[PDB]
This record gives structure tokens, C-alpha cells and sequence, in this order.
């Protein structure tokens, strides 16, 4: 969950840094970015890249701990 | 008069070893 | 000195200077308080920080009585004379009139009275510890000390009434370094080129003393660029920025100086195919380092980790080395069995020494070569050494994962056998992101061909979609194996031709024929077997999805 969010932040970032040379170039030719706020298309295109961290083999080796 | 004196002897480490099994 | 001298440390320079002086300049303001001030204190941090600088700014501005005493000098050969030097030192510095002492490198004279096994040391460290505290212990006086290794000293000295307040003068920050530098280009003569805000951004870990070595170095280039006397070159020397980009390109952090890397020269160019990992590795390093109010403003911490595997010769070493080339923050190469020892934890302690000079020094990147060697499996090997090769993973883990600050170290691992990685290592946190670098395709390959090609001369009609269309299964490595060899049989071209010449410019290009003879020993390294291993890593990456 950590990872998903911290990708999700990282598009953000990038489209905010994106906006802001663009903003920058048509002024060399006020709001940061066009939203402060990560949008749900962030989460949307960030989903692409998450694993899970354990396999189900050590998943089964922790429930049989337990169990015993 | 008296006098002092320095003194400095040595140290003793431990090693680790690797062993070889025959299953 | 004075206090426009010591820089990047607004906290610290207040707090010893109140300290200092308002008990010294309103002593009727504290008894109207009540309580006494602290009347000892402690500075510590790195070397070359300016422990020692600021002890001369307060001797200096101060009125007051001011004695010094280095560690050493204390000691003396006759018996039961040091504590007769410290208590004529204590001595002479009360009779007189109020007055600062200041105590440099107190680790020579106060050890922890524990480990020590000597005698007149554990008498001269109880003569201090009775002179601080005690009946009639100090009036009127204040002791300053200063130490690099503030862990080195015994516990009951540093307690109230003998150190009671512990300074603690770090590393510095963007806008520390860029004071210190104007503190230190305020004497000489710069051109208007210069430009020391962009320089203070790409001094990553210089920590006060490196900033002057910095610019005494710039100095010196540009003494011995108009050195090639009259007052005409005595006058209009003028530094120019170059001076000071060449000087920043050849020093590094003294804290790194240890481990400084040899100076291997590539550039991204050189690196074919793999555009959207070479982009990817640019928005993972350069965006926590550059833009960290983006970071802030949305309130996570960024991503630190990553881990390249794929078949050998892919390129992962050749993405470390464009990384630690073409990149401000710091450098770290390590190899994997390196760090191993034989005796006993002193694997764990290097590898901690090395992540304590990485997050000194931060930002830092710090490259293992050969992750599986070091970071296998936990528990499956049945006859070990003790044992030690898990307690170097556990270390790895808690050191990359524990009760840290997680300022900036940038942990890149690149390993063929995924499979053999603890799967501790591969979650997010301290390794968030596994990045497969397949085999180059047409469009890679041939790119590869021009990256290895582009300091070489060919003919002119010699084109290389033939070359690429006829290579399928071959890696970086295969091409570059394929150019050597015709690079080869063109030396030995060039070899009888001059032969021939003197027998009684021969050739200046790679021919189509030295290519084509040189293909017929051209050979897939990765087998079918390793290529669908990979594949099923992959598989079984995805089938989690
Ligand atoms: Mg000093
Ligand atoms: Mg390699």
C-alpha cells in the first residue's frame, strides 16, 4: 500500500513539474499545478506496477506456524 | 623522585571457520 | 574571527553565544531567575565542521579570561603530575577573574574508565570529574569541550553539573553551504560569471573545511591558467566559473575520500535501447534530490530503492556506471563479497560503517553488484560459519529498514538470480521497484551498435539493419564481442598493409568485408534454457495480477 501510494505521488509530482515548464515557456513566450491534489487518474494509471511482497508459499509456511 | 610509565602488551581475537557437509 | 565567520549553523552559534555571554554580561537578570545557567557544554559532529572555529570566534569577541587545553598536554612523566597541571589549570584560570575554558579533543583525556586498563588516565579522568563537581567545585568560570567521538566519553561525566547541554554542530544544508561559501569568497576577487547558488545545490555533501579546500583549489587553477612579476598579471586574475566547476569535478567529500571510486568515464549515450528505464532511473534520482517542496507539499517520503535483473550482459553494470557518472549525488560502489571478514561481526560492522558514510553524505547512491552473493536465503544453508552469512542479511535489513531518518540513500541492486534474493529484500521499502531488462530487440540493437560505434569510423555506405536484422538472440555483450572482432581483423588489415609498405594511411574504416568475416564466429550467449527461466520469473510476477 505504501509503494501504490508513494507511485501515485511520484505521477503527481511529475505532472505538476510538467505543468510548471510548460506554464514557464508560454510565459517566456499564481497556481503550481493545475490541481494540488492527486487525482483519481494517478491511482488509475499507478495500479500497473504494484506486486505482492509474499508469496503464497510463505503465506502457508506462517499459517502453519500459527496453527502450531 | 618517582616516575610513571606507559605500557601497552597486546589483544587476542576470535576467527570464524566454514565447515563442508556430506548431506 | 568573529561570528560572520563561522556559517551554517544560526542554532548553534546562538545558543553558545547566549550561553557564553549573557551569564558574563547580566549576571544580576539570572539571580533574579534564580537558577544558575549550564556552565558546560559539549560540541560534537564530523570533523571539519567548526568545532574548533567556533571555540576562536568566542575567544576572540569575548573579554572574558580564556585558557586552552589540548587533550595530550595534560600528562606529564612524573607521577601525580597532570592532575597537578589540571588543578593549577583550574586554578589560575579562577583566580584571576571570570573565564571560559575550552577542552579540544576531549576523547584523549576522558575515556570511558571502563574499557581503559591503564592507570594514570583513570586518575587524571577522576581528578577532572572531582574539579567540575564537588566541594568547591567552579565559581565564575564556564568549560567548553570538543570532541569527534562524543560515544567515547564516560557516562558520568556527562551529566549535570559537569556537561550539562550537548551542541550538536552537523553537516550543514543547501543554504548553509551557500553562506559558508560567501563567507569564504568574501576576500578574494571573482569574476560576475560566478554564480554560487547553483554551485552550493551541486556541493552535495561538502561539510564546511571541503568548501574552502574547494575554493583554494579554484584559486589554483586559475593561478596556473595565467602563469604561462608585473603588476599586470598581478592584477585582473579574476576566477572564473570554469575554475570552479573544475575544482568541484576533481575534489569529493573528505568523508567519502575513503572510498572514493576510480574516475570511469560514460556518458547515457553509450547506453543503447532501454529508454524508458534509463527515463524511469532519471525520475527516481533526480526528483527527491531537486524538487523536494513537491514532495513535501503532498507530505510522503520519496522512493529510494531498485533492483535490475536479467540475463548477464544486458547492461545493468553499464546503467550503474552511467548512474554514478552522470549524476550530483554522491557515489557509493560496493562489491558483494568485499565486505566479508573472517573474524568475528566485523562483516556487520563494515557494512554498517558503510551505510553511516552514505547517510553522512547524503544524497547518496549506493550500487551492490551481485545482490545473491551477500543477500542469499536465510536458514537454508545447514553447514555455516556460525551462522554469519545470516546475520549479514539481517544487518542488510534493519540497516536498510529500521529506526533511521531515511534522508536520502538510494539503494540500487543488480543481480541475475532473482530467485536467490531473500524475499525480505523485495518488498517495498527497501527494494520497491524490480526492473527486468530484457534482451534488445531490432530498434535496441541496433541503437547499441551506434552507442559502441559512434567514436569509430566506417564506410559510408555500411549500414547496420542487416547487422541488427541478423543478430535475434544476441545481447549487448554479443555486439560488442562482434565490433572487437572486426575491429580485430582491421588492425591486422592494417598491420600486414604496413608490412607490405615497409617491405621495400592504408586503411582508414571498418569494411563491410571486415564485418561480414568477422560475423561468421558471431554467438548467442543466453541459452534457450536461462531466456525461458527469466521468462518464467517474470510469469510468476505477473501472476500475482
Ligand atoms: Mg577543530
Ligand atoms: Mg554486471
Amino acid at each position: 500500500l505504501l509503494y501504490i501510494v508513494q507511485r501515485a505521488a511520484k505521477y503527481a509530482i511529475k505532472d505538476s513539474i510538467e505543468a510548471h515548464r510548460q506554464h514557464e515557456a508560454e510565459k517566456e513566450v499564481p497556481e503550481v499545478d493545475p490541481v494540488p491534489y492527486i487525482t483519481k487518474e494517478h491511482f488509475a494509471e499507478a495500479m500497473k506496477t504494484a506486486k505482492r511482497s509474499v508469496s503464497d508459499a510463505e503465506l502457508r509456511r506462517y499459517e502453519a506456524y500459527s496453527q502450531q | 623522585a618517582a616516575a610513571a610509565a606507559a605500557a601497552a602488551a597486546a589483544a587476542a581475537a576470535v576467527a570464524v571457520a566454514v565447515a563442508v557437509a556430506a548431506a | 574571527v568573529g561570528y560572520d565567520d563561522i556559517g551554517g549553523c544560526r542554532k548553534q552559534m546562538a545558543q553558545i553565544r547566549e550561553m557564553v555571554e549573557l551569564p558574563l554580561r547580566h549576571p544580576q537578570l539570572f539571580k533574579a531567575i534564580g537558577i544558575k545557567p549550564p556552565r558546560g557544554v559539549l560540541m560534537y559532529g564530523p570533523p571539519g565542521t567548526g568545532k574548533t572555529l567556533m571555540a576562536r570566534a568566542v575567544a576572540n569577541e569575548t573579554g572574558a579570561f580564556f585558557f586552552l587545553i589540548n587533550g595530550p598536554e595534560v600528562m606529564s612523566k612524573m607521577a601525580g603530575e597532570s592532575e597537578s597541571n589540571l588543578r593549577k589549570a583550574f586554578e589560575e584560570a579562577e583566580k584571576n577573574a571570570p573565564a571560559i575554558i575550552f577542552i579540544d579533543e576531549i576523547d584523549s583525556i576522558a575515556p570511558k574508565r571502563d574499557k581503559t586498563n591503564g592507570e594514570v588516565e583513570r586518575r587524571v579522568v577522576s581528578q577532572l570529574l572531582t574539579l567540575m563537581d564537588g566541594m568547591k567545585a567552579r565559581s565564575n568560570v564556564v568549560v567548553i569541550a570538543a570532541t569527534n567521538r562524543p560515544n567515547s566519553i564516560d557516562p558520568a561525566l556527562r551529566r549535570f553539573g559537569r556537561f550539562d547541554r550537548e551542541v550538536d554542530i552537523g553537516i550543514p544544508d543547501a543554504t548553509g553551504r551557500l553562506e559558508v561559501l560567501r563567507i569564504h569568497t568574501k576576500n578574494m576577487k571573482l569574476a560576475d560569471d560566478v554564480d554560487l547558488e547553483a554551485l552550493a545545490a551541486e556541493t552535495h555533501g561538502y561539510v564546511g573545511a571541503d568548501i574552502a579546500s574547494l575554493c583554494s583549489e579554484a584559486a589554483m587553477q586559475q593561478i596556473r591558467e595565467k602563469m604561462d612579476i608585473d603588476a599586470e598579471v598581478l592584477d585582473s586574475l579574476g576566477v572564473t566559473m570554469d575554475n570552479f566547476r573544475f575544482a568541484l569535478g576533481n575534489s569529493n567529500p573528505s568523508a567519502l575520500r575513503e572510498t572514493v571510486v576510480e574516475s570511469v568515464n560514460v556518458t547515457w549515450d553509450d547506453v543503447g535501447g532501454l529508454d524508458e528505464i534509463k527515463e524511469e532511473l532519471k525520475e527516481t534520482v533526480e526528483y527527491p534530490v531537486l524538487h523536494p517542496d513537491q514532495y513535501t507539499k503532498f507530505g510522503l517520503s520519496p522512493s529510494k530503492g531498485v533492483l535490475f535483473y536479467g540475463p548477464p550482459g544486458t547492461g545493468k553494470t553499464l546503467l550503474a556506471k552511467a548512474v554514478a557518472t552522470e549524476v550530483s549525488a554522491n557515489f557509493i560502489s560496493v562489491k558483494g563479497p568485499e565486505l566479508l571478514s573472517m573474524w568475528y561481526g566485523e562483516s556487520e560492522s563494515n557494512i554498517r560503517d558503510i551505510f553511516d558514510k552514505a547517510r553522512a553524505a547524503a544524497p547518496t547512491v549506493v550500487f551492490l553488484d551481485e545482490l545473491d552473493s551477500i543477500a542469499k536465503a536465510r536458514g537454508g544453508s545447514l553447514g555455516d560459519a556460525g551462522g554469519a552469512s545470516d546475520r549479514v542479511v539481517n544487518q542488510l535489513l534493519t540497516e536498510m529498514d529500521g529506526m533511521n531518518a531515511k534522508k536520502n540513500v538510494f539503494v540500487i541492486g543488480a543481480t541475475n538470480r532473482p530467485d536467490q534474493i531473500d524475499p525480505a529484500i523485495l518488498r517495498p521499502g527497501r527494494l520497491d521497484q524490480l526492473i527486468y531488462v530484457p534482451l534488445p530487440d531490432e530498434n535496441a540493437r541496433l541503437s547499441i551498435l551506434n552507442a559502441q560505434l559512434r567514436k569509430t569510423p566506417l564506410e559510408p555506405g555500411l549500414e547496420l539493419t542487416a547487422i541488427a536484422k541478423a543478430t535475434q538472440g544476441f545481447s549487448g555483450a554479443d555486439l560488442l564481442y562482434i565490433v572487437q572482432r572486426a575491429a580485430k581483423y582491421a588492425i591486422k588489415d592494417s598491420i600486414e598493409a604496413h608490412r607490405q609498405h615497409e617491405a621495400e594511411d592504408p586503411v582508414p574504416y571498418i569494411t563491410k568485408e571486415h564485418f561480414a568475416e568477422a560475423m561468421k564466429t558471431a554467438k548467442r550467449s543466453v541459452s534457450d534454457a536461462e531466456l525461458r527461466r527469466y521468462e518464467a520469473y517474470s510469469q510468476q510476477m505477473k501472476a500475482s495480477r
